[PDB]
DNA sequence: ATCAATATCCACCTGCAGATTCTACCAAAAGTGTATTTGGAAACTGCTCCATCAAAAGGCATGTTCAGCTGAATTCAGCTGAACATGCCTTTTGATGGAGCAGTTTCCAAATACACTTTTGGTAGAATCTGCAGGTGGATATTGAT
DNA sequence: ATCAATATCCACCTGCAGATTCTACCAAAAGTGTATTTGGAAACTGCTCCATCAAAAGGCATGTTCAGCTGAATTCAGCTGAACATGCCTTTTGATGGAGCAGTTTCCAAATACACTTTTGGTAGAATCTGCAGGTGGATATTGAT
């Protein structure tokens, strides 16, 4: 039968989420966190949906430009994958530690 | 008698002047009573805490007087400080001495 | 010309909480720019406060919120104890 | 809940972001980050509508809340 | 006749802005004449340079309406409009980058 | 409820009047003309009271311009704003 | 008067040493003189840019600390100490 | 003829200058820079000597941080050296670049 | 690089439905006109403090030599993470109610602004105090060679 | 292992630049009395928001297998650190003209503040249409194999 290399693949789906914009995370377990994490600072909140929404775009963004500092962080290692080391190092310089 | 607004709050930090600056920014249309009187016991508060870490700076290095130096070492130092004045530099300040393990000659 | 200056309130505290302790005029110019930094963030936070609520006033209330915006966390909730004290022991004449 | 937040969901983002290969490690590294994330900006939102006096979490609420935290946001009241 | 817009031949509205400029200052600051006029122009002058870049691309993909995504792609390859609106575009993805140590 | 849209949708038809722009996207446009506005607002403001003044003149808009704006957006800004104002002061 | 040339040279590779080592650096690579000048010069540019169109807004010819602070503040380099 | 090994004399520089703070740039070769750079922003302006000294305490603070943040960026490639590429991932990251 | 199979892609159309656009009416802006104010611009000018000059000295910058050990290269194998086909269940979707609750009005009590008219705390220098910078010398590491 | 060779403390000492006090006007805080908002409290809407429910649909979890990537190991050319000689130019210390900030006045041009009168942009239902998402069939790219 048939098989891609490992890499194939991966630079397949790169191009395809470069590609497109839809949100990358699934709408009802991120609902569910942010009513769980607000819970923790006021009880029975409810969330305009948009609110809801606004959250998710501004979290995969912010998530999506990490990976990408992170990823330059890798290859820097002269690596290609990428290990929470680069993620922590990014956020360091970042200053968001 | 005229009594003091500061004294009445019983704060050292100026509430007339607080509530003065309160208005010539143009904030707001208005500036309510507790609104000065508020915002000079935070900014007392937070000089305190500063003051109270610097000093101690002062003495671990034998010194009377605070000087920018104690002040960075406080702020640096302290977690919360170093948050809120994230962004801040402290003019004669210095760095924090903190040397990376790996640049340690190896023993 | 008259320029006013938070030194005589800071040389207060210092003392207070330092008895013994000087401070130079430079540490005191740093810490007249924290004060004037710190009432700058607040007092913009404030103002934003009121206007995205359609209000008129900053009260002891914006003032309040705007610190825990802008406080991290155990220095919010010393700085909302004092402030509150504060308010409490002025409006009680 | 936090673990709501899938690894093909991860790997999704850091495709979008041109990562190639993944270390096994990545994930929880990324659920950490995130949850810390969303504490902040909820944090500051949650503030505002208490503030506010209401009980719903509105969108301007969120990006009062993003702004302020340096992550403006267009296309949701400012 | 005559409304302060048209005085000074601009789409955008010069009383708004005013009136929101004088809700910023308060009753106890002031506004000149012209503030509203020229913030007014300087609205509408970006607002027409990021349109005629977020058009170019949408014709470019050969499509009559302007999305989140012609407004990323204007605004992120733009060099000027790339530093000055860092803002997340909602809906906008990011621009296609592989880098080159990644590639078969 | 104010809104920018009737706005930016004009000058969508000068600049592109075979164009459209859909609800999402006007929704950008409008997170962003309030963005640039209280920017510039806000800077102008800053700069009145630096020189302790209380007035807000065109002339604090320009320097804000100049200061938030990346070299030929802040050129070309500069000009639109003298130009809209030379046309409304000469009626 | 006297015509200003080439003063970027003044921050020399022993001042640059220095401010490295300040900043924990152990080792050095010959390269770092010259890309440290290059982003100095943009720092400052930016800075004083700044700095100075405050100077103009107020109608002076004198740059004021205030002028630079004011310019840092602008830019997130908030600077304590000079009023 | 005694003599420190390489690197010995490099770790007791840091300790030295991490332990003080007095500006690490030469003042009148900085003051004649900004001169130049101002100058050919705007001819014959003039500087309080206080503003030449806040930009003087700014750039070393920005480029002390900088090279903190560098010196990380050559770390993490398993270096202790730092090159150019250290500063311009440094700077990449810090959203300069 | 080609011989061949396996899947990705990429065109060019195409038809539906979720969004758009257009079209039809009512209040808060927005514009006109008077009258009243006032913030900040013009006009000296007092007087900080900025530029410039000089001149003597030593702290540092420059340029050199030398070799320690670093960065870069190369090689290898254990093993980690990609690919996949398998088998299932959680998320999506789409009204439907129900209700909680944001968002309006209607009083007015409380609070805030404003306008004078006294009082006093804070400021600018003059006058007194005194921490510590800077210089020196032995005690205590610290390092690097046999 | 000891030691030599330097570096680095650490404490003791003391005049001076710089901090802490002492005075003397005054700007601005505080006290009143009057006028003006404000933005809370109750009594109630019309949404949107939560909660089911209830399909089928996708998308996720799962285990296997192995390609190829990461690190560990080993080499070595030569970059960069340490030390040194030499001497330049920065630093320090004063002094001086005079630029130009800046401190008080002065009166309009430019501002607010009404009382007006029009008109506009927000809204809630009508009137298409862009382009999504499919379905072809054609190369293309990818991977195993003379
Ligand atoms: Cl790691
Ligand atoms: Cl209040
Ligand atoms: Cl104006
Ligand atoms: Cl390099
Ligand atoms: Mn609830
Ligand atoms: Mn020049
Ligand atoms: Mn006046
Ligand atoms: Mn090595
Ligand atoms: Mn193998
Ligand atoms: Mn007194
Ligand atoms: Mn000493
Ligand atoms: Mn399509």
């Amino acid at each position: 039968p048939h098989r891609y290399r490992p890499g194939t693949v991966a630079l397949r789906e790169i191009r395809r989420y470069q590609k497109s914009t839809e949100l990358l995370i699934r709408k009802l377990p991120f609902q569910r966190l942010v009513r769980e994490i607000a819970q923790d600072f006021k009880t029975d909140l409810r969330f305009q949906s948009s609110a809801v929404m606004a959250l998710q775009e501004a979290c995969e963004a912010y998530l999506v430009g990490l990976f990408e500092d992170t990823n330059l962080c890798a290859i820097h290692a002269k690596r290609v994958t990428i290990m929470p080391k680069d993620i922590q190092l990014a956020r360091r310089i970042r200053g968001e530690r | 008698k005229a009594k003091t607004r500061s004294s009445r709050a019983g704060l050292q930090f100026p509430v007339g002047r607080v509530h003065r600056l309160l208005r010539k920014g143009n904030y707001s249309e208005r500036v309510g009573a507790g609104a000065p009187v508020y915002l000079a016991a935070v900014l007392e508060y937070l000089t305190a805490e500063i003051l109270e870490l610097a000093g101690n700076a002062a003495r671990d290095n034998k010194k009377t007087r605070i000087i920018p130096r104690h002040l960075q070492l406080a702020i640096r130092n302290d977690e919360e400080l170093n948050k809120l004045l994230g962004r801040v530099t402290i003019a004669q300040g210095g760095v924090l001495p903190n040397i990376q393990a790996v640049l340690l000659p190896k023993k | 010309s008259r320029k006013e200056s938070y030194s005589i309130y800071v040389y207060k505290v210092l003392k207070q909480v330092h008895p013994d302790t000087g401070i130079s005029s430079k540490a005191m110019g740093i810490m007249n720019s924290f004060v004037n930094d710190i009432f700058e963030r607040i007092a913009g936070e404030a103002s934003r406060l009121a206007h995205y609520n359609k209000r008129s006033t900053i009260t002891s209330r914006e003032i309040q919120t705007a610190v825990r915006l802008l406080l991290p966390g155990e220095l919010a909730k010393h700085a909302v104890s004092e402030g509150t004290k504060a308010v409490t022991k002025y409006t009680s004449a | 809940n936090i673990q709501g937040i899938t690894k093909p969901a991860i790997r999704r983002l850091a495709r979008r972001g041109g990562v190639k290969r993944i270390s096994g490690l990545i994930y929880e590294e990324t659920r950490g980050v995130l949850k810390v994330f969303l504490e902040n900006v909820i944090r500051d939102a949650v503030t505002y509508t208490e503030h506010a006096k209401r009980k719903t979490v509105t969108a301007m609420d969120v990006v009062y809340a993003l702004k302020r935290q340096g992550r403006t946001l267009y296309g949701f009241g400012g | 006749a005559v409304s302060r817009s048209q005085r000074a031949g601009l789409q955008f509205p010069v009383g708004r802005i005013h009136r929101h400029l004088k809700s910023r200052t308060t009753s106890h600051g002031r506004v000149g004449a012209t503030a509203a006029v020229y913030s007014a122009a300087i609205l509408e002058y970006l607002t027409a340079e990021v349109l005629e870049l977020a058009g170019n691309a949408s014709k470019d993909l050969k499509v009559k309406r302007i999305t989140p995504r012609h407004l990323q792609l204007a605004i992120r390859g733009d060099e000027e409009l790339d530093s000055l609106i860092k803002a997340t575009i909602a809906g906008g993805g990011v621009i296609p980058h592989i880098h080159k140590s990644l590639i078969g």
